[PDB]
């Protein structure tokens, strides 16, 4: 039952560079391999098939090679279009048709420190019994950042959730939202609410706070 | 010339009723259709192989491509023959079509020699009795003669109206795709995609491009065929249709169109004529069966005709109105009483 | 203006006749006329054409482990049929995996062969032909040729002479009401009307032009069950009616029409049909007529007939002494319906003696002839020739 | 040549039978492709081939699902269809219909645009929108950040636009997070010239189809550091 392994998991590169991706089957599938492109939120797009043939209208910079169990996808000179997740598929012995887990072709760039904003709860929300305080880390790179909520200089825990955008198509940056939710009573107890942001592009952490 | 219209296609195997020896087979020279539309007698024959191309789609007048099992193969144009009752003369060749002139016969045969130099042939019932241009059933073509209308198949290898369609072929069953590795079945695919189905629980049916081994099953519980064809072929009456409403991936034009041309015939030598009142007497040398006809030029024409075989005397009544006498391909003779 | 002379000559090509012009007080004149060509062209109106058919038969749909279904198509002689219990073999083994439970869809239809553009017969209605005439007139030193329509209306001017020919005395036509035309042969055939084509007979395929993509088809195309193990589409069908006719059609009209008609195609026409007779009107201007004031006063009036034979050939000779009044012309004619002369209009000058030819139908003649202003009676007898057949009437 | 479009319920409860329709455009079913098929993708994971309907009528199913999967062709409506019985939360995924027109091989070259299908016994709550007002503590020279919070909804798909599509640049709509209550919540933010806060109307257009809830929200500057 064919098992497909792609490599590397993440390949973060800059445009114009040559990119190489690897696919390996658990057993010989001859050259019966295909490579699909999938951009975030879209359908997979067929790039290569039978391990070397190029689909209709696919740019000539894409090319596939290999046989037996070991296969290579190569993009000659990356374009901004080309940054997406690439899967490999087997048909050498099916059903079941099986895929790989993908390779994420991230766009490398220089460091960008987030612009940090803090939003206190809505009054319209507070008529209803709970408080949500949100913190916006906007247009930063690299992806990892740390958010700490402090309430009157008390580090919080277990009461905030966060979410990061896709790598921006024109910007190759990331942004995240961190939401601190808890009861209206607890919000009305305290005064100072602080979002503390730590990131590679910050020489030392920044803090955005408000007074209730 | 540029008959790259065959590049995406291939020849094929099809039912032949007499592959020699009074036995039918699956032939690479199956005949599809014999045409006899040209009044000059030329036959325009369609076969299952393709003439004038290598297996690489390159044109070569000395080569001929047929199918050896699943694989198209090259062979010698020089070995191609059409035979009827007695050997024919091939006037033209293009892909699936052969222009030949044939003697009178009741069967028509086409064959060729493969790479291994085996004769392959195919034979069909075909009454070939090409009716006569003119009024003289002649046997040697003359110089000194009269020219008459007729139709021919010209030797244009190019760009006509008439077309045949080429489709995706159906899957090709092949028992040799499977062998009994004792207790199990081994499907050996060579370099092809095989669609298979076995009637044994566990790994029942699917596709494979690799040598696959199906466990605990006998070979007469499995069906295997070659699929994922990537060359087109004529949707012959002798081949299954791959899908219900068929398929189509291209068209191929039918060369050698019927054109309307002129043919020479002889004129039988002028007969010796002697005269009496109301009477004409004629000696006739037919060099070959020559038609003689005559009519009165009055109200009652009284048409008479006969084919004169060998030298003959004819006595004819010349009425008051006169007599017209057509002797073969000559212009009519006219006689009146004095 | 000038002067009509009206004559009726029989409708025989190649036999000349002379007519006698008496414009009172002017030159007593003789003119020669010979039909060269009597062309008769029917007004054609095509019903249809016919040719070989082509039975178009695709690959049969062999449904393995299932049943195929026919879908009616609007095609000529569209025949579809699904045979069951089939187990066919291709080269590599059996096509189907089921033993019973298999079906074959056989379908076919009929359309025109491509050859219909080149090998085809035409079925026309032939309507009353328009007569035409090529005619030689010998006229005061002129062999002239006129090409009028023999309807009695088309006037033609040649050397300042009016000609009106026709209408023909005969309605006769070698062409029936409906004709069939093939490459230069015409046939009288009661061909079936369009849409009434006959399986295996002339017109099993009917089409309005060689160019139509519509055709009528009636061939009894019947699909038959394929043989055991065989992938093929066997069928029964009536073999082409166009072939059967081209191989059975028999003698055409060029060889069988009466009156010695010569039949041609493109256009269809009958030629030199020796049937009936034909009138001619010649309006001669004054210039040809010179008053008898200039005609010779004939003294020295004597004849002789040295030798004659009754053949329809160049067959008579005669001698005359004459006396004239000045230098000029004069014509020659006779009163005998059985005897004639091809010498027509000759020398009259001074006072002289000459000789002319003639031809006679009788082997013994008591005849009365006239020249210029006087007649004379003569006689002759002919010894039969050592020949028996001639080559004009 | 052809276009595939999925058609599905979106929210299915456990043990019921998910039923999807892939409608085909620009060509009839029986002539337009050599394989039709269904392929799913759970959130944050790769692709899984569910099944394929061959043009010959053969159906090839994934062995781990064959007991629950049916794929059929309705040629009377040009659509093929998937029925997955006895559904659990693992079946929650974006489902794609796909086809292979060009070779008869077993790849996929035409794709639909997949439909999210969520599997739970929760019951489709509509959202609540609250403004994230541009505050007095972040307008230091040139750009303000504002937005909306869409809170307490189910199931996942929610559409957020700004000024009815007039405002696109600089908008980040974050992926929704799932709260302890079993309800989703996401925020959508836009950065704008601070020089235009009192003169440009900014409206969120939130659109939660499963609850048929479309809401417009006007976001206005702050008061708890402002004089009434």
């Amino acid at each position: 039952d064919i098992q497909m392994t792609q490599s590397p998991a993440t390949l973060s590169l800059s445009p114009g560079e040559r990119a190489t991706l690897f696919c390996r089957a658990s057993q010989s599938v001859s050259s019966s391999l295909a490579w699909y492109q999938q951009k975030p939120g879209q359908a997979p797009r067929l790039l290569i098939y039978d391990a070397s043939n190029r689909a209709t209208g696919i740019p000539a910079r894409f090319s596939g090679s290999g046989s037996g169990t070991d296969f290579t996808l190569t993009i000659s000179s990356l374009e901004p279009e080309d940054f997406a997740v690439y899967y490999c598929q087997q048909r050498g012995n099916w059903p079941p048709i099986t895929f790989g887990q993908g390779t994420r072709l991230d766009t490398k760039r220089t460091v960008a420190a987030p612009s940090v904003f803090i939003f206190p709860p809505s009054d319209e929300q507070l008529k209803s019994g709970t408080a949500s305080v949100v913190c916006l880390l906007n247009n930063f790179y690299p992806r990892e950042a740390k958010v700490q909520w402090k309430v009157d200089n008390a580090l919080q825990s277990g009461n905030s959730q966060e979410s990061v955008t896709e790598q921006d198509s024109k910007d190759s940056t990331y942004s995240l939202s961190s939401t601190l939710t808890l009861s209206k009573a607890d919000y009305e107890k305290h005064k100072v609410y602080a979002c503390e942001v730590t990131h590679q592009g910050l020489s030392s952490p920044v803090t955005k706070s408000f007074n209730r | 010339d540029n008959f790259n219209v065959y590049k995406a296609t291939r020849p094929y195997l099809a039912h032949c009723p007499d592959c020699g020896e009074g036995h039918s087979c699956h032939s690479p020279v199956a005949l599809e259709r014999i045409r006899n539309e040209a009044t000059d007698g030329t036959l325009k024959i369609q076969v299952s192989l393709q003439i004038g191309i290598k297996t690489d789609d390159s044109h070569d007048w000395t080569k001929l491509r047929y199918m050896d099992n699943h694989m198209p193969a090259d062979a010698e144009r020089a070995g191609l023959f059409v035979r009827t009752s007695a050997p024919c003369t091939i006037t033209g060749t293009m892909g699936h079509f052969i222009l030949a002139r044939c003697p009178k016969g009741e069967t028509l045969t086409v064959g060729f020699t493969d790479s291994r130099k085996i004769s392959h042939s195919c034979t069909h019932p075909f009454h070939h009795d090409p009716p006569v241009i003119g009024r003289e059933k002649f046997h040697s073509r003359p110089q000194h003669g009269k020219e008459l209308p007729c139709s021919t198949y010209v030797q244009s290898t190019a760009a006509t109206t008439e077309e045949i369609e080429v489709h995706m072929p159906p899957d090709t069953p092949d028992r040799t795709l499977m062998s009994q590795q004792s207790g199990n079945v081994k499907i050996t695919v060579n370099g092809q995609t095989v669609r298979y189905k076995c009637n044994c629980g566990g790994s029942n049916e699917g596709l494979t491009t690799t040598d696959k081994v199906i466990n605990n099953c006998k070979v007469d519980q499995c069906h295997a065929a070659v699929t994922n064809h990537k060359k087109w072929q004529y949707n012959s009456p002798l081949v299954p249709r791959n899908a219900e409403l068929g398929d189509r991936k291209g068209k191929i034009h039918i060369p050698f169109p019927l054109a309307n041309v002129t043919c020479r015939v002889p004129k039988a030598r002028n007969p010796t004529v002697t005269y009496g009142k109301n009477q004409v007497i004629m000696l006739l040398y037919p060099d070959h069966p020559t038609l003689l006809s005559y009519r009165n030029m009055g109200e009652e024409p009284n048409y008479q005709e006969e084919w004169v075989m060998h030298k003959k005397e004819v006595v004819l009544t010349v009425p008051t109105e006169g007599l017209e006498v057509t002797w073969g391909n000559n212009e009519p003779y006219k006689y009146w009483p004095q | 203006g000038s002067y009509e002379h009206v004559t009726v000559i029989p409708n025989t090509v190649g036999v000349p006749y002379k007519t006698l012009v008496n414009r009172p007080g002017y030159s007593p004149m003789v003119l020669e006329m010979e039909l060269l060509s009597v062309t008769l062209e029917p007004t054609l109106s095509l019903d249809y054409i016919t040719c070989e058919y082509k039975t178009v038969i695709p690959s049969p749909y062999v449904k393995c482990c299932g049943t195929a279904e026919c879908k009616d198509k609007n095609l000529p002689d569209y025949s579809c049929k699904v045979f069951t219990g089939v187990y066919p073999f291709m080269w590599g083994g059996a096509y189907c995996f089921c033993d019973a439970e298999n079906t074959q869809l056989s379908e076919a239809h009929v359309e025109k062969s491509e050859s219909c553009k080149t090998e085809f017969a035409s079925a026309y209605r032939a309507h009353t032909a328009s007569a035409s005439a090529k005619l030689r007139v010998l006229y005061q030193g002129n062999n002239i040729t006129v090409t009028a329509y023999a309807n009695g209306d088309h006037a033609v001017t040649v050397k300042d002479a009016k000609f009106i020919v026709g209408p023909m005395s005969s309605a006769w036509t070698p062409f029936d009401n409906k004709i069939v035309v093939y490459k230069g042969d015409v046939y009288n055939m009661d061909y079936p009307p369009f849409g009434a084509g006959r399986p295996g007979q002339f017109g099993d395929i009917q089409s309005r032009t060689p160019e139509s993509k519509d055709v009528y088809a009636n061939t009894q195309l019947v699909l038959q069950r394929p043989a055991a193990g065989t992938v093929h589409v066997p069928y029964s069908q009536a073999p082409s009616g166009f072939k059967y006719w081209l191989k059975e059609r028999g003698a055409s009209l060029q060889h069988t029409a009466p009156f010695g008609c010569q039949i041609a195609t493109n256009p269809v026409r009958a030629v030199n049909c020796a049937v009936g007779n034909m009138p001619i009107s010649i309006d001669i201007p004054e210039a040809a007529f010179t008053r008898v004031v200039d005609a010779p006063s004939l003294t020295d009036m004597s004849c002789e007939v040295p030798a004659c034979t009754h053949s329809s050939d160049f067959g008579g000779v005669a001698i005359i002494k004459y006396a004239a009044s000045k230098k000029g012309k004069c014509a020659v004619h006779s009163m005998t319906n059985a005897v004639t002369i091809r010498e027509a209009e000759i020398e009259v000058e001074g006072n002289s003696q000459l000789q002319i030819s003639f031809s006679t139908a009788l082997a013994s003649a008591e005849f009365r002839v006239q020249v210029c202003s006087t007649q004379v009676h003569c006689a002759a007898e002919c010894h039969p020739p050592k020949d028996h057949i001639v080559n004009y009437p | 040549q052809v276009q595939l479009q999925e058609s599905g319920p979106g929210l299915v409860k456990p043990s019921e039978t998910l039923s999807l329709t892939c409608t085909v455009s620009g060509g009839s079913i029986g002539s337009s492709s050599y394989y039709w098929g269904w392929i799913r993708q759970p959130p944050g994971k790769g692709l899984q081939w569910i099944g394929s309907f061959h043009y010959s009528g053969t159906t090839y199913y994934n062995p781990s699902l064959k007991s629950r999967v049916t794929i059929s062709v309705d040629t009377s409506k040009n659509h093929f269809s998937l029925k997955l019985s006895s559904v659990t939360a693992a079946d929650t995924a974006v489902y794609y219909c796909a086809s292979r027109q060009n070779w008869n091989d077993g790849y996929f070259d035409y794709w639909g645009q997949g439909t999210l299908v969520t599997v739970s016994s929760a019951s489709t709550k509509g959202p609540s929108v609250f403004p994230l007002a541009p505050s007095s503590k972040s307008t230091s020279g040139g750009t303000a950040a504002l937005g909306c919070l869409v809170k307490d909804y189910f199931p996942e798909p929610v559409t957020v636009s700004w000024n009815s599509g007039a405002l696109t640049s600089g908008v980040h709509t974050f992926p929704a997070v799932l709260q302890s209550s079993g309800l989703y919540s996401l925020s959508s933010v836009v950065t704008v010239p601070s020089s235009s806060l009192g003169t440009q109307t900014y409206i969120c257009n939130v659109n939660h189809k499963p609850s048929n809830t479309k809401v417009d929200k006007r976001v206005e500057p702050k008061s708890c550091d402002k004089t009434h």
